């Protein structure tokens, strides 16, 4: 059901926020989120001091981008068109059959 | 396909800090993270627990102490 898929999504989000990538490769290992993003900067070749010195700015940028995502989806419903396309196609087929 | 993989086990919790404040300078681990067993601070690799004394070889300074959030006071050995 939609609620069960929502619970899977919530579990994935909680694991990513609280444990980083540890929960995917084994037991979930607790870690502060700034240290997780420090590892993630270290992966892309940027030292963790860049995150720690610019923590507030990065948090503000992430919050602004996340807030803008909802407006971006709302302004253009065509972003979901692919999903809608699927539904439309199925309906069309059945209608043709009838 | 027989996939041989490494799975962590026997987890233990520790107190961690982003950086160590020594003589007016922040210190970040070159590889690994800073952990505490209750009274002493060590540096360990992320995926396995082998604590080591925080020295200048495994740390780089790169900054000052006031800007970093969560910094803690400890000695960095030379
Ligand atoms: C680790 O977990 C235990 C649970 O028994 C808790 O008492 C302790 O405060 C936690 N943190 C540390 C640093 O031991
Ligand atoms: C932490 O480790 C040190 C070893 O450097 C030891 O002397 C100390 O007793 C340990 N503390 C605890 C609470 O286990
Ligand atoms: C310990 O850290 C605090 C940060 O709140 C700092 O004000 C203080 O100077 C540090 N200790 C020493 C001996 O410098």
């Amino acid at each position: 059901t939609d609620e069960m898929i929502a619970q899977y999504t919530s579990a994935l989000l909680a694991g990513t926020i609280t444990s980083g990538w540890t929960f995917g490769a084994g037991p979930a290992l607790q870690i502060p989120f700034p240290m997780q993003m420090a590892y993630r900067f270290n992966g892309i070749g940027v030292t963790q001091n860049v995150l720690y010195e610019n923590q507030k700015l990065i948090a503000n940028q992430f919050n602004s981008a996340i807030g803008k995502i909802q407006d971006s989806l709302s302004s253009t419903p065509s972003a979901l068109g692919k999903l809608q396309d699927v539904v439309n196609h199925n309906a069309q087929a059945l209608n043709t059959l009838v | 396909f027989l996939h041989v993989t490494y799975v962590p086990a026997q987890e233990k919790n520790f107190t961690t800090a982003p950086a160590i404040c020594h003589d007016g300078k922040a210190h970040f681990p070159r590889e690994g993270v800073f952990v505490s067993n209750g009274t002493h601070w060590f540096v360990t690799q992320r995926n396995f627990y082998e604590p080591q004394i925080i020295t200048t070889d495994n740390t780089f300074v790169s900054g000052n102490c006031d800007v970093v959030i969560g910094i803690v006071n400890n000695t960095v050995y030379d």
